[PDB]
């Protein structure tokens, strides 16, 4: 009680202390002229007429405003189909307003690179080559292609097991494009309006046209609505507009021209047959588990950072892993190190490694993996 | 159902009363009940009674899902309802059903226990224990799991008088004979034996009801079910 | 009755919560705000310092910024801060997250350290690795080379205390705790609920290190079957952003995710893969040892007879969870206090376990048969 | 999931199939036996009694499978007719070989080795009925005994198969006597149990069916006892519980 | 389960039909003849207090239908 | 692939409803054997009495033949299929060669009649784990153990069913060449491992020795307990 | 896969049998196995991956003898491999009643081999052999035409191989064969090179215990159980 | 031949055993074993594309996938 | 799962497929036994659907034995098929014992069938 007094005292003592402590030119002359000057709601024009223009312009949700031109512009300067600003109070269009960015689109192009080399991805080199020559080759040599007189795929679907390394191989083409990179985020294609999203896909097309030769990389297709079972219901049914404004900018009616798609997906049978359907993906590279040589491979590119002793197998360790992801053999690195923590030895050595690989794939609930049936040897 | 009463009353009524008794005795207050009853009888009787004799909030939320992601509204059924709760310090909720899986698992996360103010007793009055799920069953969530067993014969006596109160019984009335003549009766069956006799009186157009009424009711309350040649097993 | 102290110091804390203009520069600046200021999005900046905002009546006049502190903070996407009759940009873009976000953030953990857990010692071993160990001291990793492993699960059966690990993680972490259920994503709007699930995220790396904990995961992510009867949960969509702020590009930078599920099995694979759970922690009902430092921790604060066998109880009895020890430790001191004795007798400990276990049937006629 | 053929192996290593059958004996005539000194005893409950059936089949549940053994069966009313004619078959086969009356626990083992195969072989359900058996041998007495559908068999000094077995097996626990059963003790502990059993109120003559087998001048003499002779019984029964009264 | 929705609907209506302002009743009448909703919950009194069973119209109740109609 | 189906493989390469058949082994009582200089002894537990059941109808040790005995883990009525089959066979083995059945041929015997069942389907695998032990003729004193699968096994101690892995550990640390030393010390350490898994019921043990020149003897209930508080004495010497 | 794997009954659209698949996959659970056939004789060499220090070494039987002049070694099922051994031990035994003379390797891995495509003929023993077997046998023996070494596969293929490796670390030992193979190899040169590939392959150290040989040779007869020469040999390495 | 018309196709491409091999390809599908085989070549160096490496494309493009498997040989 | 087979137990009670055969039994025509003190009437209700239906055709109650007769509700076809078969076992048993079979073992015999 007596200590629990001193916390109370050290309260008391705050309290006292707080109480006791108790006991540029913009915002000048700038300020005088800036509240006189006007204001000019912006609007899109949709038309002009002879003599006087008689500009009409739909104020974006408010009327069609008949809305001269303001004395102080030139009237070639305001054109038809043009964002201009109109002022309430004059009911003219004082200043011309330049085309509307739509930044949340911009904001999904990579813009930075990720820092990954194909070196890093490992045990996948037929898939790395399936994906070089419909991602860096045709952008990069074009020739080799018309030589031949054969077109590029211009669309790939990366699909296969989870941990695989399709993201990884994706963000590697990323740092090497040498070509505008559009990473979708398929949350933000989902909006609250109806077909909001559908305007946007417009959009991320529209700016993959005006870039000369860009990647688009639709991750997680399966958000962009890729099913289209359309029920009576139809809840997905703004979502499943969005996908099909997808399907048909991608192909038909003129389709990327420029553009070559990279889509992703954990699970490919859930993905809408439309979208499925080649010229829109004309390729379909399937990352797979690695082989042993595949499972030595990413031991040894996940290890070379650790600190171990120079006498390890990797071919051992990765025979032990019958079928194990590009993920769980990273997971036998991380956990071999942590054991080699837990003991406090600097330099890891073999043995950690097995105790790590029973921890990664026997110790889950694999079953498989853990062995009680003396059934085989 | 006495000693159901005071289970009940030993969970709600006593840690509100008396937090100290708890802290001193070194022991969490209790924070769930559940009231099971094959019949069920009583089990609302008990939960409705304990709203009259509460001097707490009393919640009831017996609905189903309207809310949740459907186009109604967001967390209403079970974060809006403890956030209410929150609000009036002294409150009991009681719940007539495990209902859709999202919503049953925001019930169990409230009812986890990081309610430090705490002062809610959640009477769940639902049949058919098996069914509901075992982490709703957890005796954290629900340190209770109160029984309501078929009215015995001293109990279908005692519910036979509660409802025989306000009748006219003539004299030379056995009641007691009436509790023996229904075995295994629902409670509710009981009620029924007094309200279907009174009706014999009403068609009588008399106020006077007789052993005979009571007698010819019981086998009207009652209800029975046969089928010939499944007679097989 | 120490408790008026300890009353006194709870009251004395929120005394203290509760107590926690330039000459002329201000003024200006009061005179230049309006009495009511409006905040909406910067759609395009302009040189002039006439820059477009967009707002729900959506008004995207260019409009003058006149800042004192400053006006170089400007960015696309910021919510500028406008005069209700001007509209100018008053100053500062307003800096809050979204409402619900705020919610999850945890200041106060009610439990103590990893002390009143007993017998889930190899389980704490884990938490703290993933957890505690790579903040305080992150050169350990470095030297070994290893990154630090960012995601835990923790699956277990109703009642072992799955989530008092969690609450014992936020008494002793550095890291803000942000709690979130995995039900608390049922925004009935399309979008928004996967939307909020990247806000959930982006409040984290904002906070620097940063622990998640998502208790009942099963709600946000079970399966990911398809949509069937066409009625689309839309669910599949969320957990899909959570799988993309995980490991889907990018980088997670400093935040760590803790998760429990009572059932592992039902959630979908790609959510339980190294890489979004690189260590997975696992509570068995408690065995015996594990059972006897529980039943001794939940007596500890309670009178406690010599007669009491608490050995007994835990042989004699097998199958009883972290929980249900505590619920007969709570229901012995009420069977006590019924015959008025605060002290508690053996006889009321064996009493209590056969009330609070006579909802858990198992079992059929598997007993002749083998 | 793991139900439909017998043969197929729950995760758990759980036969459901068999497992369903065995619960299934559950809704079926209360059948209870008595090892007894001097004697052994079966006791059923004739269920389904309606005024028209004329019930002139001697017995229903109580069959004799040799001139020294008897059974009464609960179970699918089928199954049991196939059961019994095979257990006839088995008790005269072995006299006809041995020339001895076949010992009690081996024409249990033969049945019991029939039912477990029917559980061992994808084509057949198994089977669902199970019986209890009193019978004389040189080898090892009285002796009583509970077959299962899963072909398990046991020999128990008192046990009850059909509806409220549990109940039964409470009641014989506490009241059973080792070593002093002494047959007409035992009749009284059957119609105890019984009444506690049955919802039938005042345990009529006709709702109980008992026969008792005793050894009587070395020869082994099964008889099922008529109406009036389990009418005293009973009568006693509830004399005993007026004795009771006042003092209870 | 699908059917639990159908099962979650006769709780709703049981919570509702319990006892429903006493006095101003509100007298339900069901004229269902299914079994599935026709549990022993519905049956107990407090619920559907009374049942009548109609019988197909035999002689002198065929009489009177067949006047009335003509 | 499918578990529903004793034929259908795995991708892995698993049968899994033979696998399946295990559990029900690892949920039959404990059964330990161990390999003895002239005193091969097997040890049983959980005797499990019911209060008004006989046990002498209980019989989770069955001799197959004069020289060779058998303790099954697993169902109780599968497993008397199995013992009876093996008796049969041990006779025939006598009618077709005059010497008497060698150890491993009767648990070759057993494993082929459980390989039958796994072969197809319209059979169920048995689910038992039979622990052979006896001594063949030459006196020479053998343990072997068969599992569902319908492998067989020679093991100088092993234990079969609930808590197996349990006794064979603490096997592992006692098991020595002093241990089998004498006739008496053998039959200790089956009774010191079976009471670790057997619990403190020490009644619940029914331990039988095979005197490798004589015949099977169930030990007598005072004797074992004669055993059990030797051990004791011993442990409170080492302390 | 994607179904078509319910029975070798069904045929995959590609034409691919699944089941006969999945049986090749059990051998992988196997040990490793080492053959290597040279003019001196053939060597066997087995990981024996004792699972207890308390069940008997000589139980397990990785490498068993077919007949004097044959021996084989088995990765995959134990019952399997049962039955496959004791045809071939009957089959050798059969061919010198009727033909009184030694049975050549190829003609008793060809005979195993018979039985072993009888997956689902429809016609022999009906109710036996529904599923494919799951072990891979080296047969290693010194015949009329000189040491062999053949591989039969569970699909009833079998094939002459100077050197082989079957069961798990096969594909590494296999690698690693090709290395050290060469036609000269003396049978001695042969035995060493195969202990020193199973002890790369092997996680556990190639103790005594743990590794299991065997060599035929034309002077002598099986010998395929070298004893106490197992630590000898292991030493001088 | 439509689609492969720019190509330079061997004369020695069969297309009728190639389309007997497509069964239930849409017509996207058959364009798309043209454009694989043409990158397939590209990859071997090939000047012209003979009728295996269409066969390769018909692989490709069902994501069938080739190799040896033994059970076959 | 269930229902849909007499080789599989219901999860829990028995198997459905025979309850069916018994509502097609309770689909029949009308037949009623009265048993008297000195002998037995069996009737059935034989309504041919048109007038075109001969009445003097396939019968109803058909004679197994001299003092053994059977009536039937359920399918006609099946009826045949078990009329002829009490028929034979009759007959089986006069061969073998040299008297009219006993009306309770026949039953028993029928049942078997
Ligand atoms: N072949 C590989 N080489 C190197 N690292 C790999 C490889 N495969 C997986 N990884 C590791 O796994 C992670 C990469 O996963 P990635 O970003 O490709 O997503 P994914 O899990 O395949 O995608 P999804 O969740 O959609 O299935 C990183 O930790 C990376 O180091
Ligand atoms: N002991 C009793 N004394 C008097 N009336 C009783 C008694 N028990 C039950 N009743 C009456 O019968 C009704 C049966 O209520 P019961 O609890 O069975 O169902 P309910 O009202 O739907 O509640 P719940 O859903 O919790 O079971 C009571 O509401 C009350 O009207």
């Amino acid at each position: 009680d007596d200590i629990q007094q001193l916390l109370k005292k050290i309260n008391e003592l705050t309290g006292i202390k707080e109480s006791d402590t108790g006991l540029l030119a913009a915002d000048k002359q700038t300020l005088q002229s800036e509240q006189p000057l006007q204001v000019a709601r912006c609007t899109k024009i949709i038309n002009a007429d002879s003599e006087d223009p008689k500009y009409i312009i739909n104020v974006k949700q408010f009327a069609k405003f008949v809305v001269d031109l303001s004395d102080q512009v030139a009237p070639t300067d305001i054109e038809e189909g043009m964002r201009v600003g109109v002022d309430r109070n004059k009911y003219q269009i004082h200043i011309p307003l330049p085309p509307k960015i739509d930044p949340t689109v911009t904001m999904m192009q990579v813009e930075e690179k990720p820092d990954v080399t194909y070196s890093d991805v490992g045990g996948c080199k037929e898939q790395i080559e399936k994906l070089r020559e419909v991602v860096e080759t045709p952008l990069l040599h074009p020739e080799r292609f018309v030589n031949l007189g054969i077109e590029p795929p211009k669309g790939v679907l990366l699909f296969g097991p989870p941990g695989t390394g399709k993201t990884l191989c994706a963000r590697a083409v990323a740092n090497r494009t040498d070509a505008c990179f559009i990473r979708v985020i398929g949350s933000e294609l989902v909006q609250k309006y109806v077909g909001e999203g559908a305007r946007m896909v417009r959009e991320l097309f529209e700016m993959a046209r005006t870039k000369k030769a860009c990647l688009i990389f639709f991750d997680e297709i399966d958000a962009i609505g890729g099913a289209r079972f359309d029920d009576g219901a139809g809840g997905d049914n703004e979502v499943q507009r969005t996908m099909l404004e997808l399907i048909n900018q991608l192909d038909g009616f003129d389709p990327r021209g420029n553009i070559k798609v990279l889509m992703a997906t954990n699970r490919p049978d859930t993905l809408d047959p439309a979208l499925m359907r080649p010229g829109r993906l004309d390729r379909k590279i399937e990352f797979s588990l690695p082989d042993l040589e595949g499972r030595t491979h990413i031991f040894k590119i996940h290890a070379r950072s650790m600190s171990v002793e120079r006498d390890i197998r990797f071919e051992l360790l990765a025979r032990l892993c019958p079928n194990s992801t590009g993920a769980e053999i990273r997971s036998v690195c991380t956990e071999a190190g942590m054991f080699a923590i837990r003991a406090r030895r600097k330099i890891a050595t073999e043995k950690d490694f097995l105790e790590a690989v029973n921890k990664v794939i026997k110790s889950y609930a694999k079953f498989s993996a853990t062995p009680r049936y003396m059934t085989y040897n | 159902l006495d000693k159901q009463i005071k289970e009940i009353k030993e969970v709600i009524e006593l840690p509100v009363k008396h937090p100290e008794l708890f802290e001193a005795l070194g022991i969490a207050q209790p924070k769930g009940v559940l009231l099971y009853g094959p019949p069920g009888t009583g089990k609302t009787l008990l939960a409705r009674a304990v709203a009259h004799h509460t001097d707490c909030t009393f919640i009831r939320v017996s609905g189903s899902e309207l809310v949740q992601k459907f186009i109604g509204e967001g967390a209403r059924m079970v974060r809006e309802l403890f956030v209410m709760a929150r609000e009036h310090a002294p409150s009991i909720i009681f719940m007539d059903e495990s209902e859709v899986q999202r919503t049953m698992l925001e019930l169990l996360n409230q009812l986890d226990g990081f309610e430090a103010t705490k002062n809610i007793k959640v009477i769940m009055a639902t049949n058919r224990i098996d069914i509901l799920d075992s982490a709703l069953l957890r005796p954290g969530r629900i340190d209770r799991k109160i029984e309501f067993p078929p009215p015995n014969e001293e109990a279908r006596l005692d519910i036979l008088k509660i409802h025989s109160r306000k009748m006219n019984l003539t004299r030379g009335i056995n009641l007691r004979k009436i509790a023996e003549l229904m075995p295994g009766a629902s409670g509710a069956e009981v009620k029924g034996v007094c309200t279907e006799a009174g009706m014999y009186a009403l068609r009588e157009r008399r106020v006077h009801v007789t052993q005979e009424d009571f007698e010819m009711a019981v086998a009207k309350v009652m209800q029975k079910d046969s089928e010939k040649n499944m007679s097989i097993k | 009755l120490e408790r008026i102290k300890d009353y006194l110091l709870m009251e004395e804390e929120f005394i203290r919560n509760q107590e926690q203009k330039q000459e002329e520069e201000r003024s200006k600046v009061d005179d230049l705000r309006g009495t009511p200021m409006s905040v909406g999005t910067l759609e395009e900046i302009i040189d002039d310092n006439h820059a477009i905002v967009s707002t729900s009546v959506g008004s995207e006049h260019y409009v003058s910024i006149l800042s004192f502190v400053d006006k170089d903070l400007l960015e696309p996407g910021c919510s500028v801060l406008l005069n209700h009759k001007v509209h100018a940009v008053i100053g500062v873009l307003m800096d809050d997250t979204d409402p619900l976000v705020t919610v999850m953030k945890v200041e106060k953990a009610p439990q103590e350290t990893y002390a009143d857990i007993g017998g889930l010692d190899n389980q704490i071993q884990e938490i703290k690795e993933s957890v505690e160990l790579p903040l305080t001291h992150p050169e350990y990793y470095e030297e070994m080379g290893i990154k630090p492993p960012k995601g835990v699960i923790l699956y277990g059966p109703p009642g072992t205390g799955k989530t008092l690990l969690a609450k014992a993680v936020a008494n002793q972490t550095s890291a803000t705790f942000l709690r979130v259920v995995g039900s608390e994503l049922i925004q009935k709007y399309l979008g928004d609920g996967p939307k909020l699930v990247r806000e959930l995220f982006r409040v984290a790396e904002e906070h620097a290190p940063s622990i998640v904990f998502i208790d009942e995961i099963d709600a946000i992510g079970t399966k990911r079957y398809d949509s069937n009867s066409g009625g689309e949960r839309e669910i599949q969509r969320t957990m899909l952003e959570l799988l993309n702020q995980l490991d889907g590009f990018d980088s997670r930078g400093d935040v760590k995710v803790i998760m429990a599920t009572n059932r592992i099995e039902t959630l979908d694979p790609a959510l339980i893969r190294p890489g979004r759970i690189d260590r997975k922690i696992e509570f068995p009902l408690p065995d015996e040892k594990t059972k006897k430092r529980i039943f001794q921790i939940h007596t500890s604060r309670m009178t406690l007879a010599d007669d009491v066998t608490l050995d007994d109880l835990i042989m004699a009895k097998d199958d009883l969870s972290g929980a249900d020890i505590k619920a007969i430790c709570t229901e012995a001191g009420l069977m006590a206090l019924r015959e008025r004795r605060m002290k508690v007798t053996n006889e009321d400990f064996k009493k209590s376990k056969e009330n609070v276990l006579y909802k858990k049937q198992e079992g059929t006629p598997e007993g002749l048969y083998l | 999931r793991y139900d439909s053929r017998t043969t197929i192996f729950s995760p758990e290593g759980r036969l459901y199939q068999v497992e369903y059958a065995m619960e299934a004996i559950g809704h079926a005539g209360t059948c209870l036996g008595i090892l007894a000194n001097d004697g052994v005893l079966l006791a059923a409950e004739r269920r389904n009694i309606h005024k028209l059936l004329d019930e002139v089949f001697f017995s229903e549940k109580i069959y004799k499978l040799n001139e020294d053994m008897a059974c009464s069966v609960a179970g699918i009313t089928s199954d049991a007719n196939v059961l019994t004619n095979e257990l006839r078959l088995i008790a005269q086969r072995y006299l006809l070989q041995y020339q001895e009356p076949i010992p009690c626990e081996q024409l249990v083992t033969a049945l019991c080795d029939i039912k477990q195969a029917y559980t061992q072989f994808g084509g057949k359900r198994p089977f669902g009925v199970s019986l209890l058996y009193i019978g004389w041998d040189k080898h090892y007495g009285f002796q009583l005994y509970q077959s299962d559908p899963s072909g398990n068999y046991g020999g128990w000094k008192a046990t009850c198969i059909g509806n409220n077995s549990a109940a039964a097996v409470s009641m014989l626990k506490q009241d059973y006597k080792e070593g002093e059963m002494t047959l007409k003790s035992a009749l009284a502990l059957a119609i105890k149990v019984l009444n506690k059993t049955m919802d039938v109120s005042k345990l009529s003559a006709e709702k109980v069916e008992i026969a008792t087998l005793t050894r009587e001048n070395g020869k082994t003499v099964i008889r099922v006892l008529k109406q009036k002779e389990v009418e005293q019984l009973i009568k006693k029964h509830e004399e005993e519980e007026a004795k009771a009264e006042r003092e209870k | 389960g699908a059917d639990r929705e159908v099962q979650r609907i006769l709780l709703e209506l049981l919570n509702q039909m319990d006892g429903f302002d006493q006095n101003v009743n509100v007298k339900v009448i069901m004229a269902t003849n299914r079994a599935d909703t026709l549990d022993p919950a519905l049956l107990r009194p407090g619920r559907l207090d009374r049942k009548i069973e109609f019988p197909l119209p035999d002689r002198r109740q065929k009489r009177l239908i067949f006047s009335t109609i003509t | 692939s499918y578990d529903r189906a004793i034929t259908v493989f795995s991708p892995d390469g698993h049968l899994f409803q033979v696998e399946y058949a295990q559990e029900a082994v690892k949920k039959g009582s404990t059964a330990v054997g161990v390999r003895g200089r002239d005193i091969v002894v097997l040890g049983v537990e959980k005797k499990s009495v019911a209060k008004l059941q006989d046990e002498r109808t209980v019989r989770k040790i069955c001799a197959l033949d004069d020289n060779v005995c058998m303790a099954f883990a697993g169902l109780t009525a599968d497993a008397r299929i199995v013992i009876n089959r093996a008796r049969v066979e041990c006779q025939s083995h006598r009618l077709t060669v005059e010497d008497p059945v060698t150890v491993e041929y009767i648990t070759r015997y057993i494993a082929s009649l459980k390989q039958r069942y796994t072969q197809s389907n319209g059979r169920r695998p048995f689910g038992i784990s039979a622990l052979i032990v006896g001594f063949d003729f030459d006196g020479t004193p053998r343990l072997y153990q068969t599992d569902p699968s319908g492998t067989y096994h020679a093991w100088k101690a092993n234990a079969i069913g609930r808590g197996a892995k349990s006794v064979r550990e603490f096997l592992e640390k006692n098991y020595t060449d002093e241990a089998i030393e004498t006739d008496d010390l053998t039959i200790k350490l089956v009774i010191k491992a079976l009471l670790e898994v057997v619990q403190s019921g020490g009644k619940n043990i029914e331990l039988a020795v095979m005197r490798r020149d004589q015949s099977l003897k169930i030990l007598n209930p005072e004797e074992i307990e004669k055993y059990v508080a030797e051990i004791e004495k011993e442990k409170e010497e080492n302390e | 896969r994607s179904e078509y794997d319910r029975g070798v009954n069904t045929f995959s659209p590609e034409g691919r049998l699944f089941q006969v698949e999945y049986a090749i996959e059990a051998i992988k659970l196997g040990s490793t196995a080492i053959g290597i056939q040279t003019s001196e004789g053939v060597c066997l060499a087995v990981e024996k991956r004792i699972t207890s220090p308390l069940m008997e070494p000589s139980s397990i039987e990785k490498i068993v003898e077919i007949d004097a002049h044959i021996g084989c070694a088995m990765s995959g099922l134990i019952a399997d491999a049962k039955t496959l051994i004791d045809k071939a031990r009957v089959e050798t035994q059969n061919h010198w009643f009727t033909y009184n003379e030694t049975m050549t390797v190829e003609s008793v891995t060809q005979a195993v081999s018979n039985l072993a495509l009888q997956f689902g003929e429809e016609d022999a023993d009906p109710g036996a052999m529904s599923r494919p077997f799951g072990v891979a046998l080296l047969f290693g023996g010194v015949d009329e035409k000189g040491p062999q070494l053949f591989h039969m596969d569970p699909s009833g293929t079998f094939v002459q191989c100077d050197a082989r490796a079957i069961g798990s670390a096969s594909e590494g030992a296999q690698s690693s064969l090709q290395e050290v193979y060469h036609k000269s190899m003396t049978l001695k040169e042969a035995i060493k090179s195969s202990l020193i590939i199973l002890k790369q392959v092997m996680e556990e150290k190639l103790n005594a215990t743990n590794i299991e040989l065997a060599t035929v040779q034309p002077g002598q007869n099986f010998h395929m159980f070298t004893k106490e020469e197992l630590e000898e040999v292991i030493k001088d390495i | 031949q439509i689609h492969s018309r720019k190509m330079n196709v061997s004369p020695d491409v069969n297309y009728e055993e190639l389309a007997r091999c497509t069964d239930d390809f849409n017509g996207a599908q058959c364009k798309a074993v043209c454009v694989e085989a043409g990158m397939i070549a590209l990859r071997r160096g090939a000047t012209e594309l003979t009728h295996e490496d269409y066969m390769e494309g018909i692989l490709e493009v069902q994501a069938k996938k080739k190799a040896n498997l033994q059970y076959y040989a | 799962g269930y229902s849909f087979s007499l080789t599989t137990f219901s999860p829990s009670g028995k198997l459905v497929q025979i309850e069916y055969a018994l509502a097609a039994v309770a689909g029949g025509a009308p037949s009623v036994g009265i048993k008297a003190a000195n002998g037995v009437v069996l009737a059935t209700e034989k309504k041919q659907k048109s007038i075109l239906y001969d009445e003097r055709s396939v019968h109803k109650v058909e004679p197994i034995t001299k003092h053994i007769g059977l009536v039937y509700s359920g399918m006609g076809p099946d009826y045949r098929v078990l009329v002829h078969r009490a028929r034979k076992l009759a007959q089986q048993y006069y061969l073998v014992y040299q008297e009219p079979i006993p009306t309770a073992q026949l039953v028993q015999r029928v049942a078997s069938v």
